[PDB]
C-alpha cells in the first residue's frame, strides 16, 4: 500500500497546487 | 491508469515550477 | 521503498501545512 | 520516462531554492554580527 | 542512472522537508 499511498499523495499535491 | 495519473501530476508540478 | 517513503513524507508534510493554514484562515 | 524528467526538474528547483535560502541566512548572520 | 538520481533527489527533498 506504500506505492498506492505515494501516488495518491502526489495526486493530492498536484490538486493542491492547482487550487493554490 | 495509475502511471498516467502519476505522469500527469508530475508534469503539472514541473510546469508550475518552471 | 525509498521513493514511496519519501513521497509519503512529502505528502504528509504538505497536508499538515494545509491543515494549519486552514486554522490560520 | 517523462515522470523521471519532471522529478529531476523539481529536484533541481528545490536545490536552487535551498542554496538561495542558505545564502540569505548567511547574509542575515553577517548583518547580526 | 538518471532514474536512480531522481529517486535520490526525492529522498533529498524529503530530508530537506524534515530538516525544515
Amino acid at each position: 500500500p506504500e506505492v498506492k499511498s505515494a501516488i495518491e499523495g502526489i495526486k493530492y499535491i498536484a490538486e493542491t497546487m492547482k487550487s493554490d | 491508469p495509475e502511471l498516467r495519473e502519476v505522469v500527469s501530476s508530475i508534469s503539472y508540478i514541473a510546469r508550475q515550477l518552471q | 521503498r525509498c521513493c514511496v517513503d519519501a513521497v509519503n513524507f512529502v505528502a504528509e508534510s504538505t497536508r499538515d501545512q494545509e491543515a494549519t493554514g486552514e486554522e490560520v484562515s | 520516462k517523462p515522470a523521471v524528467d519532471g522529478a529531476n526538474f523539481i529536484v533541481n528547483h528545490m536545490r536552487d531554492q535551498n542554496n538561495y535560502n542558505e545564502e540569505k541566512d548567511s547574509w542575515n548572520r553577517v548583518a547580526r554580527t
